[PDB]
C-alpha cells in the first residue's frame, strides 16, 4: 500500500485550493476514504468521507459549505476542494483508507501528510491525563472517558486507539476496544466498560513514545481525544 | 485361484468373528427411552443471492459466516444473523460440485468437476482475495475437501482415490488407496487424526493420516453412498445411499447397529448430518424435503418441507443453535 | 440501532447489484455440449470453428455468443456428474462415418447415442448429429460392403443410400418423437459449412423456447 | 320501467362477473406465480386496469336508474377521468403484448437482449404515463352541470365545442380503433406466417394440431378485440355525423354498445391468463 | 496377482481387531445422548430471548 498527498502550500485568505490523494498497491475503489486534519500544535480532527462508490458523503460541521470532496475510481485519486479559506484550515491533512464489514478492520493506514499554511449533540471523548513520565521496562495505563455509552444493542462496543511517533503519521493499534490490529505486538491491550475506557502497555521499550489518541465510531461525526503523551 | 478362496475364507473369517460378538438387540436396549415426541421447525431466514443449483455449503467455527457454492461460477460468503454477504469470489472454473471453510477462518477452498483444488486467501492486505494456490495431481474429480489446519488439506477425487496435500509446497503428502469406485464424501473426525470414506462400493473405510493405512472396511448398503458424518462423540457415523436407507456404524464393534427407512421413501438421500447432542438425525432427501430421525430409535420425529427442488447440502451449526439447508431452488434456508 | 452496519448493507447491495450484471451477462449466451466416441470427428469439429479435466471453448458468429464444453477427457462413472449439464440448449454428437467394419465401432456409437438421448435430463433437449470422415467413407464402400456391420441390411453398396439408412438408423433411436428433434448433417474436413447449420439449430431451439416461456409453445 | 330493470341487471351482471374474474385472476397471479416473467407482469397490469375500469360501472348504472346524479363534482371527475384512462391502458397493454410476441417469435437473437424484466417495468410505467398525458386534461377539463331539474356529469369546452368535440372525437377513434387493430393484425399476421415454417410445429399429426391451436388462438383475439370495439365506435361516429332524433331504440342501442365494451373487457383476461400454458400446468 | 496378494495382505492385518460385546458399545451411545440433553437447543426449544435467530 501507498498514499500520497500533493497540493500544498500558501494560500491567502479568501482562495481556494485542491488536493490530490494519490493510492497506489491496494484496490482503492473497494475502500472508503477520509480526510482528517491536525492543528498545528492541537489534536487531530474529523474532515470528510467518502463511501464505496461514492453512494455516502458525510461533512463536519466546522466545514459543511465550503469544501467538497470527490474520487475518481478509474484513475485511483482522491480529492478535495477547498473554497473561502480562512485562518482557522491551517493545518496538515491526511488520507485515511477505512472499509467496513463484519470482522474489518478500519483506519487500518493513514498517509504522509501535506502541508497548508494560510497566511492572517455531538459525543465530547475526554482524556483523564495529558503527560506522563514513563520508564523502560515498566507498565503504564492511558484512561479515556466518553460522554455517552458507546455500547450498542447488537453487543459491539466501538473504540478505537492510535499511536502517533513524533515526525510520523498516526497508525492504528486496537479497533473495538478488545482486537488487536496486524503488525502490532501483543504488549498492547485493551478492556473497560461503557464509558470507561484503559490501555495497557506492559514491558514497553523504546520507540513507544509519542500521543495516544482517543476514538469513537458509534455514530458521525466522529471525535478524536485530547491526546495522552508518554515521555521518558 | 486358490489365492482368491484364501482371500474368501478370510472373509467369512471376519464375518463369523463379528456375528459371534453381536447380540445387539439394541431396539430392546432403548425400548424404554421416552419419545422426543414431535418436533416443529420453522425457516427463520433466507438467503437470496445465487441464480443457479447450489451444490456445497459449509458452517464457520465462529457459528455466523457460511460459504456456499453454485454452477454460476460464483462463492459467495454469507452474514447468517443480518443476511448480508461479506465476500464474492469470481471463481474460473464454473463446474464447482465442493467446498471448504477453513476451521480459523482464514482461507476457503472450492474445487470440482476442473480436477484441480483452489484456495482463496480471505484475510489479506490490499483488499480483494486473491488466489494463494491451485492443487493439481488428481486424475477425476473432487467430491470433498476438509480442513485440518491451516496447511494441511485432505481431498476426495473421483478416480477411486483420496489425498493429503500441504498448501506451502502442494505436494501430496499421502495418497490413500483402497476403494474400487469414485469416492464421494469424507468427514474428519473431532480430534482430526483419522477419517472415513464412502464410494460407489457400498462400502465406507477408516483410514488414519498418521500412517496411510486402512484400518476396517464397513459394508451393508445396497446401492452408492453420497454422505458421511462423524457421531459427535467420535465413536460411530452415519451414512446416506440411493437405496433410500440410512444406517449407523460403531467403530468399536465394527458393524451395523441402525437402519432408518419407510415405506413411502424411496429416493436416495444427498446429504447427512448429525445434531450437537446427537439425539437427532438430519437426512436431505431428493423429495424437495428432509427429515428428522431420532437416532436412538430409528422413529421419525419432523418434518422440514419448505424448498421447491431436491435439497444438495445440509449442515449442522457448531454449537448447534440453527441449521442450513440448500436446494437446487436456488435459494437456501436456516431453520431453527 | 444500524451503528456502522449500514455501510456493510452499502457494500452487500453494491455486490448484489454486480451478482445481478454478471447473471443477465452469462444468462444472455448459450451452451453447447460436445459428445460422442473416442477420437471419432470431435477433433476436426472444433478446428473447423475459430475457437486437465474438460475444456471449454469459446466463438462467436453472427452476433451470438457460443460456449462449447468437451467433456470427453474424464474417465469416471458418467451417471454421476451428467445432471451438472441440465439446461444445456443442445447436445452435439460426433461419429465417425468410415469405421463402419473396423473393431464393433458403430455398434458401441449406437449403444452410446442411446443412453445419452434417452437419458432422465436429456428428455427436452435437442440433439445435433455429425457424420464425420463423409471422404474416407466413398472409398471404404466399394471394396468394403456396408453388410457388414449390418447383417439384415440387403441394398446395393451405393453411398447415396448407405448413408441413408445410416442415417435412418442413427435417427430412429429416440423414443420420444413428439417432444425433442435431431438435426442430421454430413461433414467433411473441408466445407466449412457447419458453423450455419448449428446456428440453425441453436436458432429454433431458441425460438421453441421463447415460444414456451411466452404462454403459447 | 321493464327496459331499465333489464339494462341495470345487464349492467350489474355485467360488473360483478369482471370485478369477479378480475380479481381471482389478480390473486392467483400474486399469490403463486409471484412475477416469474415478462408475462406475468403484462396480465398483472391489463387485469389491474380491466378492473379499475369496471369497478366504475355501478356509478353509471346508479346515474342512469335515479335520473339524477347526486355524487359531486369532485367524485364525477374522478369516474369520468378513471373512465377515459383505463380505456386507454388497456389498449397499450394490449399492443404491448403483441409486439413482445411479435419480437420474441421473429427476431430471437435481438429478444435475447430486448426481453427483460427491467424493460417490461419500463415500458408499463411509460405506457402508464401516456396514458396519464391524456387523462389529466379530463381530471382538469371535467365539470358537473345543474339542469332544470337534474344534475348530469357533461364536459364544457373552452368555447369552440363542435370544433374541439370533433376534434377529441376524431382522435380517440384514431388512436383507439385503428392504430391498435393495424399493429396486433400486423404483428400477428406476420407471427404466425414465420412459425408456419418452424420445423418444430410441422412433419406429424401434434405438431400440426399445436400449430392449429396457436392459430387459432390468435385469430380469436383479435376476432374478440375487432367485434367488441367496432360497434360502439361506429355508433358513436353515426351519432355526432347524423341528427339521429331521440327513440327509445337509440337509449337501448347506445347501452348495449357500451355493454359490448365492458363484455370485450372481461373476455380479454379469459383468453390470455385462463388459458395460459402456465397457469395451466400451475392448475395441473 | 499382484494387487490380490496386496488384497490378501490388507484383509489379513485387517483381521486383528479387537471387538467388543455390542451391549457396551450401545450403551455408550445412549449414556452420551443421555448426559446431553441439556446443551441440545435443537431438541429443547430455547426462549426467543436468548435466540439470534
Ligand atoms: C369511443 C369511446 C367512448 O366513447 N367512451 C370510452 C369507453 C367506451 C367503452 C368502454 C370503455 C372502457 O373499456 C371506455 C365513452 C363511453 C361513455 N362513457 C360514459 C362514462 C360516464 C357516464 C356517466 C357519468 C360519468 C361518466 C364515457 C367514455
Amino acid at each position: 500500500v501507498q498514499l500520497v498527498e500533493s497540493g500544498g502550500g500558501l494560500v491567502q485568505p479568501g482562495g481556494s485550493r485542491k488536493l490530490s490523494c494519490s493510492a497506489s498497491g491496494f484496490a482503492f475503489s473497494s475502500f472508503g476514504m477520509h480526510w482528517v486534519r491536525q492543528a498545528p500544535e492541537k489534536g487531530l480532527e474529523w474532515v470528510a468521507y467518502i463511501s464505496s462508490g461514492s453512494g455516502t458523503i458525510y461533512y463536519a460541521d466546522t466545514v459543511k459549505g465550503r469544501f467538497t470532496i470527490s474520487r475518481d475510481d478509474p484513475k485511483n485519486t482522491l480529492f478535495l476542494q477547498m473554497t473561502s479559506l480562512r485562518s482557522e484550515d491551517t493545518a496538515m491533512y491526511y488520507c485515511v483508507r477505512s472499509i467496513y464489514y463484519y470482522g474489518s478492520s478500519p483506519f487500518d493506514f493513514w498517509g504522509q501528510g501535506t502541508t497548508l499554511t494560510v497566511s492572517s449533540s455531538d459525543i465530547v471523548m475526554t482524556q483523564a491525563t495529558s503527560s506522563v513520565p514513563v520508564t523502560p521496562g515498566e507498565s503504564v495505563s492511558i484512561s479515556c472517558r466518553s460522554s455517552k455509552s458507546l455500547l450498542h444493542s447488537n453487543g459491539n462496543t466501538y473504540l478505537y486507539w492510535f499511536l502517533q511517533r513524533p515526525g510520523q503519521s498516526p497508525q492504528l493499534l486496537i479497533y473495538r476496544m478488545s482486537n488487536l490490529a496486524s503488525g502490532v505486538p501483543d504488549r498492547f491491550s485493551g478492556s473497560g466498560s461503557g464509558t470507561a475506557f484503559t490501555l495497557t502497555i506492559s514491558r514497553l521499550e523504546a520507540e513507544d513514545v509519542g500521543v495516544y489518541y482517543c476514538m469513537q465510531h458509534l455514530e458521525y461525526p466522529l471525535t478524536f481525544g485530547a491526546g495522552t503523551k508518554l515521555e521518558l | 485361484d486358490q489365492l482368491r478362496q484364501e482371500a474368501e475364507q478370510l472373509k467369512n473369517q471376519i464375518r463369523d468373528a463379528r456375528k459371534a460378538c453381536a447380540d445387539a438387540t439394541l431396539s430392546q436396549i432403548t425400548n424404554n427411552i421416552d419419545p422426543v415426541g414431535r418436533i416443529q421447525m420453522r425457516t427463520r431466514r433466507t438467503l437470496r443471492g445465487h441464480l443457479a443449483k447450489i451444490y456445497a455449503m459449509h458452517w464457520g467455527t465462529d457459528s455466523r459466516l457460511l460459504v456456499s457454492a453454485s454452477q454460476d461460477g460464483k462463492l459467495i460468503i454469507w452474514d447468517s444473523y443480518t443476511t448480508n454477504k461479506v465476500h464474492a469470489i469470481p471463481l474460473r472454473s464454473s463446474w464447482v460440485m465442493t467446498c471448504a471453510y477453513a476451521p480459523s477462518g482464514n482461507y476457503v477452498a472450492c474445487g470440482g468437476l476442473d480436477n484441480i483444488c483452489s484456495i482463496y486467501n480471505l484475510k489479506t492486505r490490499e483488499g480483494n482475495v486473491r488466489v494463494s494456490r491451485e492443487l493439481a495431481g488428481h486424475t477425476g474429480y473432487l467430491s470433498c475437501c476438509r480442513f485440518l489446519d491451516d496447511n494441511q488439506i485432505v481431498t476426495s477425487s473421483g478416480d477411486t482415490t483420496c489425498a493429503l496435500w500441504d498448501i506451502e509446497t502442494g505436494q501430496q503428502t499421502t495418497t490413500f488407496t483402497g476403494h474400487t469406485g469414485d469416492v464421494m464424501s469424507l468427514s474428519l473426525a473431532p480430534d482430526t487424526r483419522l477419517f472415513v470414506s464412502g464410494a460407489c462400493d457400498a462400502s465406507a473405510k477408516l483410514w488414519d493420516v498418521r500412517e496411510g493405512m486402512c484400518r476396517q472396511t464397513f459394508t451393508g448398503h445396497e446401492s452408492d453412498i453420497n454422505a458421511i458424518c462423524f457421531f459427535p462423540n467420535g465413536n460411530a457415523f452415519a451414512t446416506g445411499s440411493d437405496d433410500a436407507t440410512c444406517r449407523l456404524f460403531d467403530l468399536r464393534a465394527d458393524q451395523e447397529l441402525m437402519t432408518y427407512s419407510h415405506d413411502n421413501i424411496i429416493c436416495g438421500i444427498t446429504s447427512v448430518s448429525f445434531s450437537k447432542s446427537g439425539r437427532l438425525l438430519l437426512a436431505g432427501y431428493d423429495d424437495f424435503n428432509c427429515n428428522v430421525w431420532d437416532a436412538l430409535k430409528a422413529d421419525r420425529a419432523g418434518v422440514l418441507a419448505g424448498h421447491d427442488n431436491r435439497v444438495s447440502c445440509l449442515g449442522v451449526t457448531d454449537d448447534g443453535m440453527a441449521v442450513a439447508t440448500g436446494s437446487w431452488d436456488s435459494f437456501l434456508k436456516i431453520w431453527n | 440501532l444500524s451503528a456502522e452496519d449500514k455501510a456493510a448493507v452499502e457494500r452487500s447491495k453494491m455486490i448484489d447489484r454486480n451478482l445481478r450484471e454478471d447473471g443477465e451477462k452469462a444468462a444472455r449466451e448459450v451452451k453447447l455440449l460436445l459428445l460422442g466416441a473416442g477420437e471419432s470427428g470431435k477433433s476436426t469439429i472444433v478446428k473447423q470453428m475459430k475457437i486437465t479435466g474438460i475444456v471449454e471453448t469459446h466463438f462467436t458468429f453472427k452476433d451470438l455468443h457460443f460456449k462449447m464444453f468437451d467433456v470427453g477427457g474424464q474417465r469416471s462413472e458418467r451417471k454421476k456428474w451428467i445432471h451438472c449439464f441440465e439446461g444445456v440448449t443442445a447436445i452435439i454428437f460426433c461419429v465417425a462415418l468410415s469405421d463402419y467394419d473396423l473393431v464393433n465401432r458403430m455398434h458401441e456409437s449406437m449403444k452410446l447415442f442411446d443412453s445419452i438421448c434417452n437419458n432422465k435430463w436429456f428428455t427436452d433437449t435437442s440433439i445435433i448429429l455429425f457424420l464425420n470422415k463423409k471422404d474416407l467413407f466413398e472409398e471404404k464402400i466399394k471394396k468394403s460392403p456396408l453388410t457388414i456391420c449390418y447383417p439384415e441390411y440387403a441394398g446395393s453398396n451405393t453411398y447415396e443410400e448407405a448413408a441413408a439408412y445410416i442415417q435412418c438408423q442413427f435417427e430412429d433411436l429416440n423414443k420420444r418423437k413428439d417432444t425433442k428433434e435431431i438435426y442430421t448433417h454430413f461433414t467433411c474436413a473441408t466445407d466449412t459449412k457447419n458453423v450455419q447449420f448449428v446456428f440453425d439449430a441453436v436458432t429454433d431451439v431458441i425460438i421453441k423456447n421463447n415460444l414456451k416461456d411466452c404462454g403459447l409453445f | 320501467m321493464v327496459t331499465a330493470i333489464t339494462i341495470m341487471a345487464l349492467y350489474s351482471i355485467v360488473c360483478v362477473v369482471g370485478l369477479f374474474g378480475n380479481f381471482l385472476v389478480m390473486y392467483v397471479i400474486v399469490r403463486y406465480t409471484k412475477m416469474k416473467t415478462a408475462t406475468n407482469i403484462y396480465i398483472f397490469n391489463l387485469a389491474l386496469a380491466d378492473a379499475l375500469a369496471t369497478s366504475t360501472l355501478p356509478f353509471q348504472s346508479v346515474n342512469y336508474l335515479m335520473g339524477t346524479w347526486p355524487f359531486g363534482n369532485i367524485l364525477c371527475k374522478i369516474v369520468i377521468s378513471i373512465d377515459y384512462y383505463n380505456m386507454f391502458t388497456s389498449i397499450f397493454t394490449l399492443c404491448t403484448m403483441s409486439v413482445d410476441r411479435y419480437i420474441a417469435v421473429c427476431h430471437p437473437v435481438k429478444a435475447l437482449d430486448f426481453r427483460t424484466p427491467r424493460n417490461a417495468k419500463i415500458v408499463n410505467v411509460c405506457n402508464w404515463i401516456l396514458s396519464s398525458a391524456i387523462g389529466l386534461p379530463v381530471m382538469f377539463m371535467a365539470t358537473t352541470k345543474y339542469r332544470q331539474g337534474s344534475i348530469d356529469c357533461t364536459l364544457t369546452f373552452s368555447h369552440p365545442t363542435w370544433y374541439w368535440e370533433n376534434l377529441l372525437k376524431i382522435c380517440v377513434f384514431i388512436f383507439a380503433f385503428i392504430m391498435p387493430v393495424l399493429i396486433i393484425t400486423v404483428c400477428y399476421g406476420l407471427m404466425i406466417l414465420r412459425l408456419k415454417s418452424v420445423r418444430m410445429l410441422s412433419g406429424s399429426k401434434e405438431k400440426d394440431r399445436n400449430l392449429r391451436r396457436i392459430t387459432r388462438m390468435v385469430l380469436v383475439v383479435v376476432a374478440v378485440f375487432i367485434v367488441c370495439w367496432t360497434p360502439i365506435h361506429i355508433y358513436v361516429i353515426i351519432k355526432a355525423l347524423i341528427t339521429i332524433p331521440e327513440t327509445t331504440f337509440q337509449t337501448v342501442s347506445w347501452h348495449f354498445c357500451i355493454a359490448l365494451g365492458y363484455t370485450n373487457s372481461c373476455l380479454n383476461p379469459v383468453l390470455y391468463a385462463f388459458l395460459d400454458e402456465n397457469f395451466k400446468r400451475c392448475f395441473r | 496377482i499382484a494387487q490380490a496378494r496386496k488384497l490378501v495382505e490388507q484383509l489379513k492385518m485387517e483381521a486383528n481387531i479387537d471387538r467388543i460385546k455390542v451391549s457396551k458399545a450401545a450403551a455408550d451411545l445412549m449414556a452420551y445422548c443421555e448426559a446431553h440433553a441439556k446443551e441440545d437447543p435443537l431438541l429443547t426449544p430455547v426462549p426467543a430471548s436468548e435466540n439470534p435467530f
